[PDB]
């Protein structure tokens, strides 16, 4: 359920942000999204270790 | 005006260490019962300040001023009065004047001509007169004036029992001038050399001279024949340091500890406390520092033909944009920066201001002329007619674009029909490609070649230019510079001069922009003719080829290692030992030098007996034979 | 001062990357 | 970078202010050319921010010492402008003003026309002391401030003591009451009654 | 004591940013600050679990 | 091996960022790099604790 959040970006859906934004600066937003997803996965893995 | 005095047998100034004086509130904020770490210009603890004694006796020479000074006078009868600040004192440079003799404090900034002996002392016969107050011979243009209330003064002239101690610290920064002051009474001591104790300093005033200060002179108060009383002052110099300050519940600074004096002070600073229990602690990290700097650029002295490109007689149309190559020359972008209006100069991958410091491998200039309404379409990843069917830049383009107005040249009153552009294209074109084929747009469902008609269109259209057109439609000239960085041996770049080459020493090398620090040695590997830089597992360059001479150099970082402090409890003795983790013990004697090591303290390296363990060498402890229980 | 089984135990367990550990990574001794 | 910045008037990289420039070709431009505006062109080194120089010493370029008056390799460090209305745009005189200021570390000296109001104590209000927007309750304080101090900070570097601009006493700021809420409940089937605990 | 750090923003005081800047770039700096504080809180939680 | 990732910046080497960009723009790139490296180091510390 956590992957539905926007993480402060324009929109949670990945493909729509490419068309509505110029490619010069959409990389920042998609990198923010990828960092948020990586953080969530790392938290889950640590809990599983415990 | 003053009269020549001379007849002085100067004696070298005295020296005396200052125990704990010279600490001031760094900000106008209230804090209660908390330890705070600050970093600013301070007076190092236990530093040897210069002592001047004036009684017959006349000692007040000019002294250097740099990074602020600390001036402390132990005086009774108000002998020292004011200060003079300047750099030349020759009526050619602005000079300060701070005089608080009897009436008020007067602060003047003016092009004074300070005479040979600035003073207010020598008057008939042995009692002071407020004559020669015009120590300045002239005042041409004075730019700042400020008057305020005076300080605590005294009457008559005495000799002995010098109660009053006045401490001042002066510091100039970013044009501003700042003074902090403190007054301490009832300081009587049979010995000289300052009292022992702690006392903070409050901020007094601030004032924006915004001038250059490098030296200063003291002022004190007929010309031949005068007897003066006892007087003593002390001068010290500031420098950037980090301190740990302790406040109390009443909000007053009570104690402070330095963080660069001794290893014990270092561990006190890193523990954020004033007491440390017995044990081994880990402290600031050892690290050696660079002596000299070197650069290395290719030996080329020719010049690039930027003038021909930017002053070309004719520019080709958009659908046939002109491309030129620049290589094997020295490119100076200063001429591009200033000459001609150049209403738009915008870069993407590199800031233009630094464009004179990099090195490229291939530079391509693409020139054309467009309409004024489409200049915004040159940006990468854009839309519109001109950015789609005539000329498109890649998304990751790394270069610059320069567009300027040329209404005088291209526009013609009769009409300029010489400029053409594609209006109809079957599909979007790939970046950095050109189209010239003239085929009629068969935009219909019929096999039409024809000449004109429905669904049978000539794709090309002619720009029309005339001076009557308003702003936004007059022709604009556009030149785009493209290049790739660092991926190949350099061929064209700026004019920075080279220097010599250093081996087996820690220097700040610069090989075609690779700013870094380390020691360079001769390697024993073979490069390919198309390779210049060697990488490693961490993707940090470690093998380089010198441009001027074809030699292979290998880079390794500076020497470093951890540092630990062995100490008994602060309740017990304060003697400590130092351990250099994981290093042979013959490197640290070599490291012994000032301005070379990150830890400023170096007395311990040439200290007590050194004993090598398997985890470095311990300095400061002797090795006994008999064994005990581990502590 | 080692026995016979301890010799085999020492030899059967093994402990240049340390050169490329310049990036502030060390190993303290026991 | 350039001549005017590096030789006449340079701003610090951390500048906190405003700049206003306009075109005044209607006034300073002269029919015969204006030569009453001077600017430096030669200097021996870059200057630190907000520095002023007036000396007009003789500039020496070559290794041969220069003295007397201007000459070969011995130039005058000043030059003048040339203003007539027939120059193109980009050469007429431009009048420039720069406003510089520092933010909120000392007693206030100048700000907008916002009206004052009466004071309230021992009540949760939205105070505003010289731009210090916040919330809390203001009580009488007994700590002693030095005359040059205005704000008091805690271990978290947030303000908790202030000095009223109009009357010069000291006010102590403490935050609002807050806490958690818990619900005690039996099963849904048994009943719908609940209890509330304020932690 | 962690929340006294700027985390690369312009100030550690949250009300100063809003009252000195408009609504178009202040969000970037408050975003930096909120990410830093969130990371610190997560680290504290993990330490407590251990 | 993990410090060879660009993390979203222009280049993974720190000196090229300062020698190719102005300070104002370089702030963002070095901020991204430093945040990524801090995150990796924290992850290593947690694994060591376990
Ligand atoms: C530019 O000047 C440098 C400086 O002398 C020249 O470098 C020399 O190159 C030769 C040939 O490889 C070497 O044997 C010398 O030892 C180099 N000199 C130094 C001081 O290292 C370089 O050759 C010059 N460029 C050209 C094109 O001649
Ligand atoms: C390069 O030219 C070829 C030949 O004209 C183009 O290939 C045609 O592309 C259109 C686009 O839909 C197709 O309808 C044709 O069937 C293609 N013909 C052939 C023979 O392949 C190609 O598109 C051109 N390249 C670009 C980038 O436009
Ligand atoms: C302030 O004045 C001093 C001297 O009055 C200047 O010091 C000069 O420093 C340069 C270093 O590049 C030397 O070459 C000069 O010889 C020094 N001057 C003299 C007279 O010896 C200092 O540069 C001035 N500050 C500024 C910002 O210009
Ligand atoms: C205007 O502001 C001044 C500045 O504080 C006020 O002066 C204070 O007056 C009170 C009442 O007499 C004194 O207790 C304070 O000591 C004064 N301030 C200082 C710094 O001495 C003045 O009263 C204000 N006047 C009005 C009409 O608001
Ligand atoms: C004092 O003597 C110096 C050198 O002897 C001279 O340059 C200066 O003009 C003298 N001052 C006066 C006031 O005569
Ligand atoms: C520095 O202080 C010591 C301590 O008294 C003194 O002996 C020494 O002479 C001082 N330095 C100089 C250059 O005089
Ligand atoms: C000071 O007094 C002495 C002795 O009376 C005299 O020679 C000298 O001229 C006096 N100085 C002045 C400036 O009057
Ligand atoms: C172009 O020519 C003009 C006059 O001929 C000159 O002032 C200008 O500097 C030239 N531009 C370049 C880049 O050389
Ligand atoms: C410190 O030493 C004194 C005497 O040496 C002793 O009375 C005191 O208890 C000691 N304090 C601590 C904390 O060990
Ligand atoms: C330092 O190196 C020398 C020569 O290799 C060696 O004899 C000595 O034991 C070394 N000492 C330490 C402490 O590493
Ligand atoms: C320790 O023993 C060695 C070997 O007998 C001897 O050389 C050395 O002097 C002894 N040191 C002390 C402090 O007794
Ligand atoms: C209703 O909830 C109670 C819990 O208090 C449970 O004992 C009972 O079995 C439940 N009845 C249902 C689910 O029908």
């Amino acid at each position: 359920k956590q992957l539905s959040s926007k993480f402060g970006a324009i929109s949670s859906v990945l493909n729509d942000i490419f068309s509505r934004l110029d490619k010069v600066e959409a990389e920042v937003q998609i990198d923010r999204l990828i960092t948020g997803r990586l953080q969530s996965l790392q938290t889950y893995v640590t809990q599983q270790l415990i | 005006q003053c009269v020549n005095l001379t007849t002085r047998t100067q004696l070298p100034p005295a020296y005396t260490n200052s125990f704990t004086r010279g600490v001031y509130y760094p900000d106008k904020v209230f804090r209660s019962s908390v330890l705070h770490s600050t970093q600013d210009l301070f007076l190092p603890f236990f530093s040897n300040v210069t002592w001047f004694h004036v009684i017959k006796r006349f000692d007040n020479p000019v002294l250097p001023f740099n990074d602020g000074v600390y001036f402390a006078s132990i005086e009774k009868s108000n002998i020292i009065r004011g200060w003079i600040f300047g750099t030349t004192l020759d009526s050619k440079t602005q000079s300060l004047l701070i005089v608080n003799n009897a009436t008020n404090v007067v602060i003047k900034v003016c092009e004074f001509q300070f005479c040979n002996d600035p003073f207010l002392d020598h008057k008939n016969n042995k009692s002071w007169m407020e004559s020669e107050f015009r120590v300045y011979s002239s005042a041409n243009n004075c730019t700042f004036e400020y008057v305020s209330q005076p300080f605590l003064m005294d009457l008559e002239g005495k000799q002995g029992n010098f109660k009053n101690l006045r401490e001042f610290v002066f510091k100039n920064i970013d044009g501003y001038f700042k003074i902090y002051s403190k007054h301490t009474p009832i300081i009587v001591r049979e010995p000289e050399d300052l009292p022992q104790g702690f006392s903070a300093l409050e901020p007094l005033v601030d004032l924006p001279i915004g001038i250059n200060i490098t030296r200063f002179q003291t002022l004190l108060a007929s010309s031949s024949g005068w007897t003066a009383g006892a007087a003593a002052y002390y001068v010290g110099y500031l420098q950037p340091r980090t301190f740990l300050l302790k406040y109390n519940e009443n909000g007053t600074i009570t104690d402070a500890v330095d963080c660069a004096l001794d290893p014990l002070s270092e561990t006190k600073c890193t523990l954020k406390s004033f007491t440390v229990e017995k044990g081994i602690y880990q402290t600031s990290n050892f690290r050696v520092q660079p002596t000299e700097s070197i650069v290395r650029f290719p030996n080329i002295t020719n010049l690039c033909p930027f003038d021909e490109v930017f002053n070309a007689t004719r520019f080709a149309s958009v659908y046939a944009w002109n491309r030129k190559r620049i290589s094997n020359c020295v490119a100076d972008y200063s001429v591009l920066y200033n000459l001609a209006p150049f209403f738009t100069f915008k870069c993407y991958g590199v800031s233009p201001t630094k464009l004179n410091d990099l090195c490229f491998t291939n530079v391509y200039a693409d020139s054309f002329v467009i309409r004024g309404d489409e200049v915004r379409q040159i940006a990468p990843g854009q839309t519109g007619k001109i950015a789609d069917y005539n000329y498109k830049l890649p998304d990751d383009f790394t270069g610059c674009v320069i567009a300027w107005n040329s209404n005088k040249l291209d526009s013609k009153v009769s009409g300029n029909y010489n400029y053409l552009y594609r209006l109809f294209r079957k599909s979007n074109l790939k970046p950095f490609e050109r189209d010239i084929s003239t085929e009629i747009y068969q935009a219909g469902n019929k096999p039409c070649n024809g000449v004109a008609g429905f669904n049978c269109y000539f794709p090309l259209r002619s720009y029309s230019f005339r001076p009557t057109y308003g702003v936004g439609h007059q022709p604009y000239r556009v030149v785009v510079l493209s290049f790739e960085l660092l991926h190949a041996p350099a061929t064209v770049c700026g004019p920075k001069k080279s220097t010599n080459l250093v081996k087996n020493k820690c220097v700040n090398f610069n090989f075609n922009g690779l700013k870094g620090t380390g020691v360079l040695t001769e390697s024993n590997k073979k490069f390919l003719p198309f390779q210049q830089f060697g990488r490693d597992i961490a993707d940090t360059t470690d093998a380089v080829r010198d441009p001027q001479t074809l030699e292979i150099l290998d880079i390794t970082p500076c020497s470093f290692g951890g540092v630990s402090v062995i100490t008994p409890g602060t309740n017990t003795s304060n003697q400590v030992a130092v351990l250099y983790q994981g290093v042979n013990c013959t490197e640290v004697p070599v490291a012994i030098h000032a301005d070379q090591l990150t830890p400023t303290w170096r007395v311990y390296s040439t200290g007590s007996n050194v004993f090598q363990t398997r985890a470095g060498c311990l300095i400061g402890a002797e090795y006994v034979n008999n064994s005990y229980e581990c502590d | 001062k080692r026995s016979f089984i301890e010799d085999l135990l020492f030899n059967k367990v093994t402990l240049l990357i340390c050169a490329q550990k310049f990036k502030g990574l060390t190993v303290l001794p026991p």
